[PDB]
């Protein structure tokens, strides 16, 4: 809601900062097997719980 | 805070701050929209600072 | 002109700080280069820059 | 601004129906 | 005054423009300014002397062809 | 529209000098 | 003489009897169009923004019996498109139809 | 790439073919077989026409449900449909053949169909929602489609009318070819 | 456009073109390729045109480099592709934006200096500059234009070499600073000699002086003469150039370096630099083509009105005859405020006219860098669709805000560039420096361009 807590803004936060895709050098690593970021969130399709 | 963020400002660039506004972003950064003194042209300041 | 921590063990706690200041000011000119188009020389700086301000730490303590 | 305009253009528009395929970009062409 | 603030302010504000500009430039350093000395130096000796060789063995083909 | 080789070029482009090599010696020698 | 017009009447009446309220005069415009190529032998109709208006002037279901058109094949300057030519369908009010022939028009 | 099939004499041959296409298989391979065979401007000629609805393909084996129509009588059949998407995708291939045939100096007017193979790809997988709180499968079906073309004794032109459209130039071919250059 | 791209249609499907290399040149070949294509060059900067007795003379021709196959120069090809981009920069000139309309301007670009190849030549010709067509007729004509034509023709195939990977960089900036490194080392090292009324003696600076050090009794005396003379290079010359060098090289790399990122991808950070000579040297280039017919036209109008204070008082203008050639030098007015001085104590002797001619200077410089950038189309808003063109951004910013944050600085690196262009070309103008200071410009830059390569392929050469 608007009505926010200090703690869970901050929470959210986090939440959006690691909602990204990966960066395309980590492709290109020596031993590197990841091909996206598997661990995506759409705030539709699955939700966070608080 | 913004008293803190007055005494930082001033003391890093020699400046004169009116007042500081902040808001903390949806990212977690917190954002300060410092107004400088009616003589201090922040464009001028801005140059100084290297922001433009 | 590296800060290497053999040439800051003898000196004064007043100079170390000095020393400590110059870096501090080097760096934030360098975070602000960062978002300004700063080149790939003046980003792969900050690391040394921040490395050095821990090295001057380490010694006053 | 003249309210009739709003009529003239909406006209003029409607005579495109002959000019399809090379209707003018800008017919203020000045500048 | 028109005629002062016509033309007396553009050039003011040019004054103060190209400080603003060259306080932003990235300047050339000392250490750069010398990597541009001989790169500058051992080039210019490049073509200066080879264009220089064609000119002197065109000497004698010249002075023969005249 | 021809499209080119560099050694073509440079095939064309040295013979042309050898041309006009033959031209400023001809032009004296036998007229001499 | 490909570059022609003639007026028409069209009876729409007969066109679109027996059709349902909300398709009565969506369909006179299908059955106009459809018109315009019978007579003109042109795939690219195209319907003018006033006979639309005229066809609409009534609402959806009571759409006038009869309406005076004129066809005009005209030449598709786009050489882009297929099509060579294409008819214009423009509205002729009239206060009567009665006795209205079909006739050639001469610009 | 290996195809069902080794043309008789590859010298005089063209190939095609296309993967993972969202086009439905049964009509799909139902389309083919009705061009197999045809000459390359007649079997053209003939999936335009199924795109206007002047011809109908012949649903001989997926024909479960499919009704009854008078242009199946040509095929002695009762069952046609004319799948827009199928005789359109059929189209493409048979332009990408065409120019492969091209490319290699074959004579195009005298191409015929002598291969033509669909073939199921992996299913792409949806979904729909049900009574009683259920979900079930909604898979789109799409198919490999590989196709040689030979040259024989009949030669057929290009018609008139169609050599004579302009080469439609794409302005977003151009945008992305200003990014390369 | 439609009578100008289509009338080019049916002779660029004729001429001739290089082919794309299939793959990455090795730099070792490419090398090869530039050293092979200078020397070519370089081999036709001296050989003499063939049947040119008449008039430029013939003994300056043994002198000179006048009178070779590039006698016509790369000038054709330059002034080719300016007077295009001009056109088309302004809009006047529609170019076809596709890539085959493009390989087909290209061959338009090259068309105009072929044009531009036979039309500077007639002119030469017909005036005497290397003497009447009756006195060498339509053969010998023949020969010099078609010389003058495959050489022009050679030099374009050439660049276009290098332009197409073959090579490093372009030909035409490699040709231009080759001759101005030359003429610089020439004027140190030339073994000409000078027939004087003190005797025989040795050109080149570096050459003149160890031959003056032991052929004078007064060491002193070598010490003047060696390093002032007032017709011949001096050492003072070659250290005048030499110091304007440094400058040039230290200003040559001011640059405003803006941030942008691509707007498809993540990171790929870049950035888009204004130089702060934005302009080339295209200003000064324009005003010195102003203020040099300008003491033409004065020259032949205050032949006529000469009684009339106004076209006086315009500017004056004399015969000096004593001795030398009849050289036209002005006598008063504008034209004698517009004109720079020839020895230093002349700057002392008029102040004012020193200041006079220094503010038209850098004012016509600066004044023609702001002009020219709007018709050039290099203006922020011009920039900035290729910017747009190139799927390119700058962060936190909207498309429309590029323009304002590009007006920041290109109209102010616009004129300060061209004052600062002018400045140091004052300097090389004053100082007696070789070159002007345009040439050393150009030398210093293209010889940074070729370095900054040659570093990145000694990585791994
Ligand atoms: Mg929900
Ligand atoms: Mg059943
Ligand atoms: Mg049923
Ligand atoms: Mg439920």
């Amino acid at each position: 809601s608007s009505h926010k807590t200090f703690r869970i803004k901050r929470f959210l936060a986090k939440k959006q900062k690691q909602n990204r895709p990966i960066p395309q050098w980590i492709w290109m690593k020596t031993g590197n097997k990841i091909r996206y970021n598997s661990k995506r969130r759409h705030w539709r399709r699955t939700k966070l719980g608080l | 805070n913004k008293h803190q963020i007055k005494q930082a400002v001033k003391k890093l660039y020699d400046i004169d701050v009116a007042k500081v506004n902040t808001l903390i972003r949806p990212d977690g950064e917190k954002k300060a929209y410092v107004r400088l003194a009616p003589d201090y042209d922040a464009l001028d300041v801005a140059n100084k600072i290297g922001i433009i | 002109a590296k800060i290497k921590a053999r040439d800051l063990r003898g000196k004064k706690k007043e100079e170390l700080l000095k020393q400590l200041d110059d870096l501090k000011v080097e760096l934030s000119q360098l975070r602000v280069a960062k978002v300004t188009g700063g080149a790939a020389s003046k980003l792969s700086k900050i690391r040394v820059v921040r490395k050095s301000i821990a090295r001057v730490l380490t010694v006053i303590n | 601004v003249a309210k009739q305009r709003i009529r003239m253009a909406n006209e003029k528009h409607s005579k495109n129906i002959t000019q399809r395929g090379n209707v003018a970009k800008t017919s203020r062409n000045a500048p | 005054m028109d005629q002062v603030m016509q033309f007396v302010e553009p050039s003011r504000q040019f004054v103060k423009d190209s400080i603003r500009l060259v306080k932003r430039c990235t300047k050339p350093d000392r250490k750069e300014f010398q990597k541009i000395a001989m790169a500058t130096a051992i080039g210019f000796a490049i073509m200066g002397f080879i264009g220089f060789f064609v000119k002197l063995i065109h000497i004698p083909i010249n002075n023969i062809i005249v | 529209g021809l499209k080119v080789g560099p050694v073509p070029v440079l095939v064309m482009s040295l013979l042309f000098i050898a041309s006009v090599f033959m031209l400023h010696i001809w032009g004296k020698y036998t007229r001499s | 003489n490909e570059v022609v017009t003639r007026e028409y009447t069209i009876n729409i009446h007969k066109r679109i009897h027996g059709v349902g309220f909300k398709k009565r005069a969506p369909r006179a415009l299908k059955e106009i169009r459809k018109f315009a190529m019978k007579e003109m032998g042109t795939p690219d109709v195209r319907i003018d923004t006033r006979l639309n208006k005229a066809v609409w002037a009534k609402g959806i279901r009571n759409v006038p019996y009869r309406i005076r058109v004129r066809l005009s094949r005209k030449r598709n300057e786009d050489e882009d498109s297929p099509n060579k030519l294409y008819t214009l369908v423009t509205y002729v009010p009239v206060t009567t139809f009665k006795n209205l022939q079909t006739v050639n028009v001469d610009e | 790439v290996r195809y069902s099939l080794d043309p008789e004499n590859p010298t005089k041959s063209c190939k095609s073919r296309g993967s993972n296409l969202r086009v439905h298989f049964k009509n799909t391979r139902e389309t083919a077989q009705a061009i197999k065979g045809m000459h390359i401007r007649k079997a053209t000629k003939y999936l335009k026409d199924v795109t206007l609805k002047k011809q109908c393909v012949p649903f001989r084996r997926y024909n479960g449900g499919v009704g009854r129509c008078a242009q199946a009588k040509q095929w002695g059949w009762t069952q046609g449909r004319w799948p827009k998407k199928s005789a359109e995708f059929l189209l493409h291939m048979l332009k990408n053949a065409e120019s492969n045939a091209e490319l290699k100096g074959l004579d195009v007017d005298s191409l015929v169909i002598e291969h033509i193979q669909v073939n199921k790809a992996p299913k792409m997988r949806r979904r729909t929602y049900r009574a009683h709180g259920r979900i079930n499968p909604y898979m789109s079906s799409p198919c490999h489609i590989e196709m040689i073309l030979t040259e024989k004794e009949q030669i057929v032109p290009k018609p008139e009318e169609e050599v004579a459209q302009k080469k439609k130039i794409s302005q977003k071919k151009l945008k992305k070819q200003k990014l390369m250059a | 456009a439609i009578k100008f791209l289509e009338v080019i249609k049916p002779f660029c499907v004729i001429l001739p073109e290089i082919q794309k290399p299939e793959r990455k040149i090795q730099f070792k070949e490419k090398v090869l390729w530039t050293a092979i294509t200078l020397f070519i060059f370089l081999v036709c900067c001296q050989i003499p045109l063939f049947g040119i007795m008449s008039s430029d003379f013939y003994w300056m021709r043994v002198i000179l480099n006048r009178g070779t196959l590039m006698e016509l120069g790369i000038s054709p090809i330059v002034t080719s592709g300016l007077i295009m981009q001009l056109l088309a920069g302004a809009k006047i000139i529609e170019v076809g934006d596709t890539p085959k309309d493009r390989a087909l301007f290209n061959g338009a670009q090259k068309l105009f200096g072929m044009i531009i190849t036979i039309g500077q030549s007639i002119v030469y010709v017909m005036t005497g500059m290397y003497g009447d067509p009756s006195e060498m007729g339509a053969g010998i004509c023949l020969l010099i234009t078609i010389q003058l034509f495959v050489a022009g023709l050679i030099v374009l195939l050439l660049d276009e070499l290098l332009q197409k990977g073959y090579g490093l960089g372009s030909g035409i900036s490699l040709f231009i600073a080759t001759n101005i490194c030359e003429t610089i080392v020439w004027k140190a090292f030339s073994p000409t000699t000078v027939n004087t009324g003190r005797g025989m003696e040795f050109e080149g600076a570096i050459i003149a002086l160890f031959h003056l050090l032991a052929t004078r009794t007064d060491k002193v005396r070598a010490l003047r003469e060696a390093f002032y003379r007032q017709n011949l290079p001096n050492l003072m010359n070659l250290i005048a150039t030499i110091f304007v060098f440094a400058v040039v090289i230290y200003f040559q790399g001011f640059r405003v370096d803006l941030p942008i990122k691509s707007a498809r991808y993540r990171g790929q950070y870049n950035t888009y630099p204004i130089k702060l000579f934005y302009t080339s040297n295209i200003p000064i280039i324009l005003q010195s083509a102003l203020v040099s017919n300008l003491y033409v036209i004065s020259q032949m109008l205050s032949a006529r009105f000469s009684g009339n204070l106004l076209v006086s008082l315009l500017g004056t203008w004399s015969d000096t005859s004593s001795g030398g050639p009849a050289r036209a030098y002005p006598v008063g007015g504008l034209c004698h405020y517009l004109s720079p001085p020839e020895s230093f104590g002349s700057v002392l002797e008029d102040p004012v006219h020193a200041v006079v001619y220094i503010v038209f200077m850098l004012g016509s410089c600066a004044f023609f860098s702001k002009t020219w950038i709007e018709v050039s189309g290099s203006s922020a808003k011009d920039v900035a669709k290729q910017l747009k063109e190139q799927q390119m951004v700058m962060r936190g910013h909207r498309e429309t805000s590029m323009v304002h944050e590009l007006n920041r600085y290109i109209p102010t690196a616009a004129a300060f560039g061209g004052l600062c262009i002018g400045a140091l070309s004052v300097l090389a103008d004053f100082l007696g420096a070789i070159g002007s200071g345009t040439g050393i410009l150009l030398a210093v830059t293209i010889i940074y361009q070729y370095f900054e390569i040659f570093v990145k392929e000694q990585s791994e050469v």
